[PDB]
């Protein structure tokens, strides 16, 4: 990010994106593949609530927890609040999902997690 | 023994430079102008250049 | 200093215009396809004397 | 080089102090506000003879 | 023809410098005298400076 | 009154340098070779050197 002299050397994704404040650009420079890069972008938009501080973002990129409403949740829980097993997210069995993986893959909606 | 302090002689700057003479660099992408007829011109990505 | 070449019985130039934007935004949404850099290209009698 | 000013018939200074911290803050626990940088400020006579 | 070499003298270093003379920097914020009372005086955001 | 131009004698370029004598560096970690069990040589993080 800052200290533009740094904008010469090979930046680590951590060294340029986390503790500082990177946009998509320096991240991409570090990584060079829009797939995992926009996975990172989806996290970043989700980690909009996790911009500071460090840990707040290290855990947010870890993916082991839901940020309140769980827009960041990338775990694998298959039980509801009552333990009910979840349906297939991509398919509409048995109820039609209004917003699904075709609509918002940024939340990383898996099979039934 | 005696200091003939005429002072220095300089009126121009002197500059050192990067070994390539260009430090920073912003990646970029070739763009071709597709004719916007009846409106604003459209733009696409060239295939001749590297991306 | 562009090289002059003859066509139509006259000597003209071969300057071309090329356009560049940020592959830096290679990815994202449409509309935002705007150029920011213009380059003029040419050919010149490069020659080193000494 | 503080421009001395006469108040009450005595020559004194006009130097003040200014305090600075980082910029992000709400980002984390709010009141966490602390001083980090101190600047003394003042006034002088600026002349460039040559 | 004859190398009357008695070396040189470079005791004082010759640091060059950058244009603005002040490279790195870091946006900071001015904490006015938002003073608490009783204990360690508090601090808070000012509105008399650019952020 | 009269100019005896010759160019100059500048056949070796001159470089300036950073005060640390080294540009930038990338934290690294030590390792050691756990003996290859016939096949691939194994590599174990050392403890002698700091992280
Ligand atoms: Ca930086
Ligand atoms: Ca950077
Ligand atoms: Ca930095
Ligand atoms: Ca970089
Ligand atoms: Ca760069
Ligand atoms: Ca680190
Ligand atoms: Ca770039």
């Amino acid at each position: 990010a800052n200290t533009f002299l740094e904008e010469v050397r090979k930046g680590n994704l951590e060294r340029e994106c986390v503790e500082e404040t990177c946009s998509y650009e320096e991240a991409f420079e570090a990584l060079e593949s829009s797939t995992a890069t926009d996975v990172f972008w989806a996290k970043y938009t989700a980690c909009e609530t996790a911009r500071t501080p460090r840990d707040k973002l290290a855990a947010c990129l870890e993916g082991n927890c839901a940020e309140g409403l769980g827009t960041n949740y990338r775990g694998h829980v298959n039980i509801t609040r009552s333990g009910i097993e979840c349906q297939l997210w991509r398919s509409r069995y048995p109820h039609k999902p209004e917003i699904n993986s075709t609509t918002h893959p940024g939340a990383d909606l898996q099979e039934n997690f | 023994r005696i200091i003939e302090n005429h002072g220095t002689e300089d009126e121009l700057p002197n500059y050192c430079f990067p070994l390539g003479g260009i430090g920073v660099t912003d990646t970029y992408q070739a763009i071709k102008a597709t004719n916007g007829n009846g409106g604003a011109t459209t733009w696409a990505q060239d295939n001749t250049f590297a991306e | 200093q562009g090289v002059m070449v003859e066509q139509n019985g006259k000597l003209e130039s071969q300057v071309e215009m090329q356009f560049f934007s940020t592959s830096v935004n290679a990815m994202n949404e449409a509309n935002a396809i705007q150029p920011k850099l213009l380059l003029y290209s040419e050919d010149v009698n490069m020659e080193t004397p000494d």
